[PDB]
C-alpha cells in the first residue's frame, strides 16, 4: 500500500514541546500517534 | 490566579483559574480557547498526565504555572 502511517504536527502540536516534554510522555504519546497509524486526529481541528 | 497551558504547538494559552479550579474545569476553558472538547484532552503538568476530578491544588499547581496540552487519542 501507501500512507500507512501519518503523524502529524499541525498548528496545535509541533515536535519542539514534543521533545521537551517529560521523555517517558513522548514515548507513551509516540507509540499512541503511530498505533493508531495516523494519530486519529492530533489537534482535533 | 492565572496559568500557562503550552500546547503541543508552544502556543501558551494562558487562562485565569483558582487552586481549586478542577481538571474538568480547566478543560473546559482550554476548549473555550483552543478548542478541543474537555473529554479528548490529555492535560499534563511536568510529565504528571492530570485527572478532571482532580485540581491544581491537587498537583500543587499554584499561580503563574505551566501546563500542557496533549490530546487523549480517545483511545477507548
Amino acid at each position: 500500500g501507501h500512507m500507512d502511517e501519518k503523524i502529524t504536527f499541525p498548528s496545535d502540536i509541533d515536535p519542539q514541546v514534543f521533545y521537551e516534554l517529560a521523555e517517558a510522555v513522548q514515548k507513551e504519546l509516540l507509540a499512541e500517534w503511530k498505533r493508531t497509524g495516523s494519530d486519529f486526529h492530533i489537534g482535533h481541528k | 490566579m492565572q496559568i500557562f497551558v503550552k500546547t503541543l504547538t508552544g502556543k501558551t494559552i494562558t487562562l485565569e483559574v483558582e487552586p481549586s479550579d478542577t481538571i474538568e474545569n480547566v478543560k473546559a476553558k482550554i476548549q473555550d480557547k483552543e478548542g478541543i472538547p474537555p473529554d479528548q484532552q490529555r492535560l499534563i503538568f511536568a510529565g504528571k498526565q492530570l485527572e478532571d476530578g482532580r485540581t491544581l491544588s491537587d498537583y500543587n499547581i499554584q499561580k503563574e504555572s505551566t501546563l500542557h496540552l496533549v490530546l487523549r487519542l480517545r483511545g477507548g
